């Protein structure tokens, strides 16, 4: 199923609900420790991972440096050691079943840094900087190499994309996408990277575009129906959804499916209320 | 409003 945690709506929340795509039921579980929005999710061994965000409360605005783990057959949170610094508005990849922690906000400071996290040992441990500090970034895991897509250093919404090299510990920049993005929904699917939605400085995206590493190109397939920044996406048995979201004026409860085969885009549930921010994963 | 994810700020 696919899982939705945190997210915002007038505040951070604590939900977690799981949908599945064949019966379109939508489950409710247990509520996260503390509330969070600006979140990131990875499934590691089954279980499923929360990571960086911010509490945006009446009452305060926490960036938040902790890392906590669901275990699907125990509805149990229980959690896992902090991270060096506050991340909100992290992008999260998995290679070898390690989470790699990237960019991310803390107070004014847009981070670059990026640490690694092992679930066998309970340690982050920082690894090399990126080229460029990134908050809204997307981050996918292509050949076991981790790219992270977009975002926001504080002036400027980027476009560009680099290539952090695990057994090299090195980042490098590649192709630029072809729109700049920050807070789109980045995942993979097929072999290619997914860069979808997003906010430009001006406007939510509803375009999609695509990159393929063999010929370093991207491009764009069918676009979304409904633009959207700050979305949650994942890839259910080879399709896309995509989840909630801020479109400049509503919190969207649209959950939108991309059909690779026919290069379409259809709607196929309302969450049962929008929101902005979540983490999202399948399990 | 922060126009990108539509958190107050």
């Amino acid at each position: 199923l696919i899982y939705t945690a945190g997210g915002y709506f007038r505040q951070s929340l604590s939900y977690l609900e799981a949908y599945n795509p064949s019966d379109g039921t939508w489950l409710r579980l247990a509520d996260l420790q503390v509330p969070r929005s600006g979140l990131a999710g990875c499934v590691v061994g089954g279980l499923l991972y929360a990571v960086g965000g911010r509490n945006n409360s009446p009452d305060g605005n926490t960036d938040s440096s902790a890392l906590d783990c669901y275990n699907p057959m125990t509805n149990q949170w229980s959690p896992c050691a902090p991270m060096s610094v506050p991340r909100n508005r992290i992008g999260v990849g998995v290679i070898d079943g390690h989470i790699y922690a990237v960019g991310g906000s803390h107070g004014c400071i847009h981070h670059n840094s990026v640490e690694r996290y092992e679930p066998e040992r309970d340690e982050w441990h920082l690894v090399a900087p990126m080229l460029t500090r990134r908050i809204g970034v997307g981050v996918a895991v292509l050949n076991r190499l981790l790219y992270a897509v977009g975002g926001f250093d504080g002036t400027n919404r980027l476009n560009s994309a680099e290539c952090y090299y695990p057994e090299r510990n090195e980042w490098r920049m590649i192709t630029a996408m072809n729109t700049i993005r920050s807070g789109a929904g980045v995942c993979v699917l097929h072999n290619c990277i997914y860069a979808a939605g997003g906010y430009d400085g001006q406007d939510q995206l509803n375009s999609v575009e695509r990159y393929d590493v063999a010929t370093a190109t991207w491009t764009f397939v069918a676009p979304m129906k409904h633009r959207r920044s700050a979305l949650g996406i994942t890839v259910h048995q080879g399709r896309i959804y995509v989840l909630g979201g801020y479109d400049g004026h509503t919190f969207l409860d649209s959950v939108e499916c991309y059909d690779p085969d026919t290069d379409t885009w259809s709607e196929v549930t309302r969450m049962t209320s929008g929101r902005s921010g979540v983490g999202v994963a399948v399990t | 409003l922060d126009e990108e994810t539509g958190e107050a700020l």
